[PDB]
């Protein structure tokens, strides 16, 4: 039924400005207020503004007070949040909710956006193999790897051989160390499927246009 | 601003247990406008509790509230593995509007030690001039574990990232990766890297070593 | 008749002086300022120091200089069915010890750790770390650490590897050894007694001031250093409204002088009869308040600098307690130039400052005792290797990976509170059993002038009454003891009620012991008890 799907959205530099847009759809959207909630790395909830059903009423937060203008179209049923002179502490995931009844609280919330800051910029990532130590373990099981070093922004998508076997695998969140990101995943199969069968790790970044695929030899 | 703090901060609970966090506000709020949402990881909050007493639509009875003034607090009757979550208060009563600091909700279960796997430098890294050492631990709780680096019998700290995995939906074990990250050269200059697991499983820790001589 | 007084006038003031001046100067009077909206807080806690903690600070060295003789002793001769508070104050000062000599070893142990350019609580990428660590101070809590955090609570304490005090974990020697360097300090200094003692605060009293001075000077030198004193002493005077910041000042006023400890009573006991205790009293008190004061602005010049430059709210970089001094403020140390040296001077003055305040503590149980048995006073230099070898062997539980919740338990239960109701029995047994114009006619034989009755009355009235009151307010906000998000177990609890009532019961115990020895009739037995030593 009602359906809330927040897009734009990206890396900006301190300073820059960006405008996020909200698609609704399932429910009369000049009958209901929305508002615009964010989330940090930290993950806490903070929000940011609310415009009323018809625009008239406008609500800020006292830190984006100025800086960020939250604009409603209902004739296509689009809300917007217009910012400007970004800080490094506006990072966060933008979530678009109503918002309509306050005694109610907010009863829809969208996929959500998320915006980074920062005065970095894009790098591709690069994929390395890992092949466990030659000869000696052998078992029930096996362990293999893909290590996803030095890129930026997030996110990344990481798969292996295109999705197909997702059970036994341990994807880690990347950890951001002096302006680049790090993230590897681990993979656990019987020894009888490999290496007698292809085990690749499939790596998207978006942000740089990098598509890597590649299998891991025990050489 | 009207400060939501919200108690405990982390809670492991067995399955059928109940549990009850607190949700207390620093200004006076209105028991009508006090809502409660739950957020599974790496997903959309949703509204769960609104007005501090009514539950929202798909919410099972199994989850309850009450409180008013400036204490307020979230009851669920008997837990289950798929009420884990990290739950959000939050007050309407005036601008600007203000969610708690949230409890996160996990499951506990039975200790299982780690299993360890330590992986050499991958050849097209050395080519880049950089070397890193990867070692996993997959499948253990609970979650806190430590691990040293050792380039040799010395131990090495510095340029060292670990990375924690979210809960497992199923076996509800946990899983670290530590990367100790070298120069082609600093790295070459050593033979046998040793990883560890250091854990509540066991007295002694788990060891994972290899050798370039192999 | 013949006992040993200080080889010079200093080393009293000095040896008082540094007992009274600890940590407690830089935990928290500077966070309790800016809690308490500033220099409006000034005036609960003079009001609370001037009625309150001076007179009874001004009682104790009075008591102690004209009785000559230990804590134990002297109540004893006083009032002999009060003679138990000499007991409560004394054992009281027997737990601190155990709880309290940690924060010099955690000194050392930063300070040891203090040698590099680069400083491990700098940066995340280290072992020790999380992928929740953050750079300087997001929160907190919860989940997500800073650099500094990380590195004392994962690596120094390594309190991580611990799930609450039932667990205690494996015994860090680092700190055992650092423990026993703190301990082997405090040993040679009361090794000869206050021979050695006089001429040895000397250093751990007066060498915090001139780092105070140092980092004063490097603290107001940074940007943001103004906006920083402004949360400290900004006058929001609508916080005398409160019930709790009156009892804070109250609690703070009498923790930081250092009354009922028995350590003024043992410190004045080697005074000459004659010497001007008055003068003393007046001097020691303003020189603690004002260290207070000044490291004020230190804390928060230094506070304010992270919450300019370091880019932090100052509402998460202002802290009591040992988060403050082995966290955020080594957090901005680290940051500034020549970062090496001003953390090896900062944690020295840690060491200093809970050394010689440590010494007072340990003094009022040795010469208590010592008066109490002569065995043991020829024999002190054996007595207290033994002493101090039950607070390391004890104090080990505090070198454990739980460490810290060990600490934290004494360092609530141990002694507040019961200091409280030990001074008030002191300010009742003198001012109404033993009597005020006795006491001030033992002080007009001493310093050649009886107190004011401004001073009377505060030990007779005032003192009592802003005593019982407040040491009942505090009873009736009593949170069941919980650290961080882990809460003390409710046997972990009345653990340390017992610890706290230990000392307390001993009161009406000793009362009650002697008061069915002594031959006679019940009315009879009670004025051989009210009757001091030669009258
Ligand atoms: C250093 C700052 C941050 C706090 C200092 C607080 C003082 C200014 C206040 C607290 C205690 C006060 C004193 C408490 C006791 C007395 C009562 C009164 O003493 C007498 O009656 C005369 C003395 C005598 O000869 O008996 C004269 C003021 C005086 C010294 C007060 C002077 C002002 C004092 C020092
Ligand atoms: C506040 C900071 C910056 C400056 C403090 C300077 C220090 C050195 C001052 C403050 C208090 C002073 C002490 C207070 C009074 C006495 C008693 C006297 O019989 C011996 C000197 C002695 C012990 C003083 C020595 C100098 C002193 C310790
Ligand atoms: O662990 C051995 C000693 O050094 C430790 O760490 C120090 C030391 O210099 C080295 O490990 C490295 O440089 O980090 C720090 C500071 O440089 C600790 O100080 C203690 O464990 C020991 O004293
Ligand atoms: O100890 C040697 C000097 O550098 C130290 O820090 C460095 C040093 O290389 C070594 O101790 C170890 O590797 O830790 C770091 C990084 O290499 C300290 O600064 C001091 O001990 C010395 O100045
Ligand atoms: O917790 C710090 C680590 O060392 C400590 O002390 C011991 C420990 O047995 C081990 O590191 C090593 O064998 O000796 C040191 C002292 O030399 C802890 O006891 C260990 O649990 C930790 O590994
Ligand atoms: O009840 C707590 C348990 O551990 C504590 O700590 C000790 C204990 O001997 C054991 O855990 C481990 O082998 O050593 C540590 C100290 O090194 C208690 O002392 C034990 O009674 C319990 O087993
Ligand atoms: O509340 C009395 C108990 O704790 C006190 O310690 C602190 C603590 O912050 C809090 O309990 C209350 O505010 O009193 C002081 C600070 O004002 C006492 O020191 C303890 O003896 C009591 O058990
Ligand atoms: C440490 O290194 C930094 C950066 O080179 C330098 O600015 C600082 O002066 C050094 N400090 C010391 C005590 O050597
Ligand atoms: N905080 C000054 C009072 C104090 C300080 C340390 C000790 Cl060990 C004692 Cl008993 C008393
Ligand atoms: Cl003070
Ligand atoms: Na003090
Ligand atoms: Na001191």
């Amino acid at each position: 039924e009602v359906q809330l799907v927040e897009s734009g959205g990206g890396l900006v530099k301190p300073g820059g400005s960006l405008k996020l847009s909200c698609a609704a759809s399932g429910f009369t959207f000049s009958s209901y207020a929305m508002s615009w909630v964010r989330q940090s790395p930290e993950k806490r909830l903070e929000w940011v503004a609310e415009i009323s059903s018809g625009g008239r009423y406008i609500y800020y937060s006292d830190t984006v007070t100025g800086r960020f203008t939250i604009s409603r179209d209902n004739a296509r049923n689009i809300l917007h949040l217009e910012m400007s002179s970004l800080r490094s502490e506006d990072t966060a995931m933008y979530y678009c909710a109503r918002g309509e009844v306050r005694q109610r609280g907010f009863d829809y919330w969208g996929q959500g956006t998320t915006l980074t800051v920062s005065s970095a910029k894009t790098t591709a990532p690069s994929v390395y193999p890992l092949a466990p130590v030659c000869g000696d373990t052998t078992g029930s099981s096996v362990t293999l790897g893909c290590l996803v070093k030095g890129y930026f922004p997030e996110p990344v998508t990481l798969t292996w051989n295109s999705g197909s076997l997702s059970s036994g695998v341990h994807t880690f969140p990347a950890v951001l160390q002096s302006d680049l990101y790090t993230l590897s995943s681990s993979v656990t199969v019987t020894s009888s499927t490999w290496p007698s069968q292809s085990i690749t790790c499939n790596v998207a970044h978006p942000a740089s246009s990098t598509k890597v695929d590649k299998k891991i030899e025990p050489r | 601003e009207n400060v939501l703090t919200q108690s405990p901060a982390i809670m492991s609970t067995s399955p059928g247990e109940k549990v009850t966090m607190t949700c207390r506000a620093s200004s006076s709020v209105g028991s009508s406008y006090l809502h409660w949402y739950q957020q599974k990881s790496g997903a959309s909050p949703k509204l769960w509790i609104y007005s501090t007493s009514n539950l929202a639509s798909g919410v099972p009875a199994r989850f309850s509230g009450s409180g008013s003034g400036t204490s307020y607090s979230l009851t669920i009757s008997s837990v289950e593995a798929e009420d884990a979550a990290t739950y959000y208060c939050q007050q309407f009563s005036g601008y600007p509007l203000t969610f708690g600091s949230g409890t996160k909700l996990e499951m506990k279960r039975a200790d299982a030690a780690p299993t360890v796997s330590i992986f050499p430098p991958s050849s097209e890294q050395l080519t880049s001039g950089g070397a890193s050492v990867v070692c996993f631990l997959n499948n253990f709780y609970p979650k806190d574990i430590n691990v040293k680096w050792k380039i040799d019998g010395s131990e090495r700290q510095n340029g060292v990232l670990n990375s924690w995995t979210d809960q497992d939906s199923k076996d509800s074990t946990y899983s670290m990766s530590s990367t100790l990250t070298l120069t082609k050269d600093e790295y070459e200059r050593h033979n046998s890297y040793t990883c560890e697991a250091t854990h509540k499983t066991s007295t002694s820790p788990i060891v994972k070593s290899f050798n370039r001589n192999e | 008749d013949e006992r040993e007084t200080w080889s010079g006038k200093v080393d009293f003031l000095l040896s008082v002086i540094g007992f009274a001046v600890d940590l407690a100067n830089v935990w928290r009077f500077p966070y309790l300022c800016y809690k308490n909206g500033g220099g409006a807080f000034l005036v609960p806690y003079g009001i609370m120091l001037a009625v309150g903690g001076i007179p009874l600070f001004y009682m104790e060295l009075a008591l102690g200089q004209h009785n000559r003789k230990g804590a134990i002793t002297c109540w004893g001769r006083l009032v002999p069915l009060f003679k138990g508070i000499g007991y409560a104050v004394v054992l009281i000062a027997f737990y601190v010890g155990f709880y309290y000599n940690v924060i010099i070893a955690w000194s050392l142990r930063f300070f040891f750790a203090s040698f590099t350019n680069s400083l491990p609580w700098t940066s995340c990428n280290n072992i020790w770390n999380t992928p929740n660590c953050r750079p300087f101070e997001v929160g907190h809590v919860e989940g997500f650490q800073s650099a500094a955090s990380e590195y004392f609570n994962r690596y120094i304490l390594e309190l991580n590897r611990s799930e609450g005090i039932h667990d205690l974990g494996a015994i860090k020697w680092d700190m055992a050894l650092c423990l026993l360097i703190v301990y082997l300090i405090c040993y040679f200094s009361l090794w000869k007694g206050i021979s050695t003692s006089g001429k040895v605060v000397w250093f751990t009293a007066l060498f915090p001031y001139a780092v105070l001075l140092i980092l004063l000077i490097r603290g107001l030198t940074l940007p943001g250093s103004f906006l920083g004193i402004q949360y400290y002493l900004t006058p929001n005077f609508s916080a005398i409204y409160k019930a709790e910041v009156w009892v804070d000042a109250a609690t703070q006023v009498f923790f930081s002088l250092g009354p009922g400890f028995g350590v003024l009573l043992a410190y004045a006991s080697y005074n000459k009869y004659h010497n001007n205790v008055y003068k003393d009293a007046l001097l020691t008190s303003f020189i603690n308040s004002a260290t207070s004061f000044i490291a004020g602005f230190v804390i928060f010049s230094v506070l304010g600098y992270m919450a300019h430059t370091l880019g932090v709210r100052i509402e998460d970089v202002a802290t009591e307690g040992p988060g403050l001094v082995f966290v955020v403020y080594p957090a901005a140390i680290a940051t500034m130039p020549a970062s090496t040296f001003w953390a090896l001077i900062f944690f020295m003055m840690l060491a200093t400052l809970g050394l010689d305040s440590s010494f007072g503590g340990m003094e009022a149980i040795i010469t208590a005792l010592s008066d109490e048995f002569p065995k043991i006073k020829r024999n002190r230099e054996l007595f207290v290797a033994g002493l101090f070898s039950l607070y390391f062997v004890v104090g080990l539980a505090s070198c454990t990976q739980g460490g810290f919740y060990f600490f934290h338990l004494l360092d609530r239960y141990a002694a507040g509170y019961s200091i409280l109701v030990a001074v008030f029995f002191e300010a009742i047994a003198v001012s109404w059993i033993y009597g005020t114009n006795r006491f001030s006619e033992d002080i007009r034989d001493m310093i050649g002038f009886p107190p004011g009755r401004y001073w009377q009355v505060c030990w007779r009235f005032v003192a009592p009454i802003f005593l019982l009151f407040i040491t009942v307010y505090g009873l009736i906000g009593y949170e069941p003891l919980t650290y961080a998000d882990y809460v003390y177990p409710s046997w972990a609890n009345a653990l340390g009620w017992c610890i706290a009532g230990s000392s307390v019961v001993m009161i009406p115990a000793v009362a009650i012991f002697k008061l069915l020895s002594t031959p006679g009739s019940l009315r009879q037995r009670f004025t051989i008890l009210t009757t001091p030593w030669r009258d």
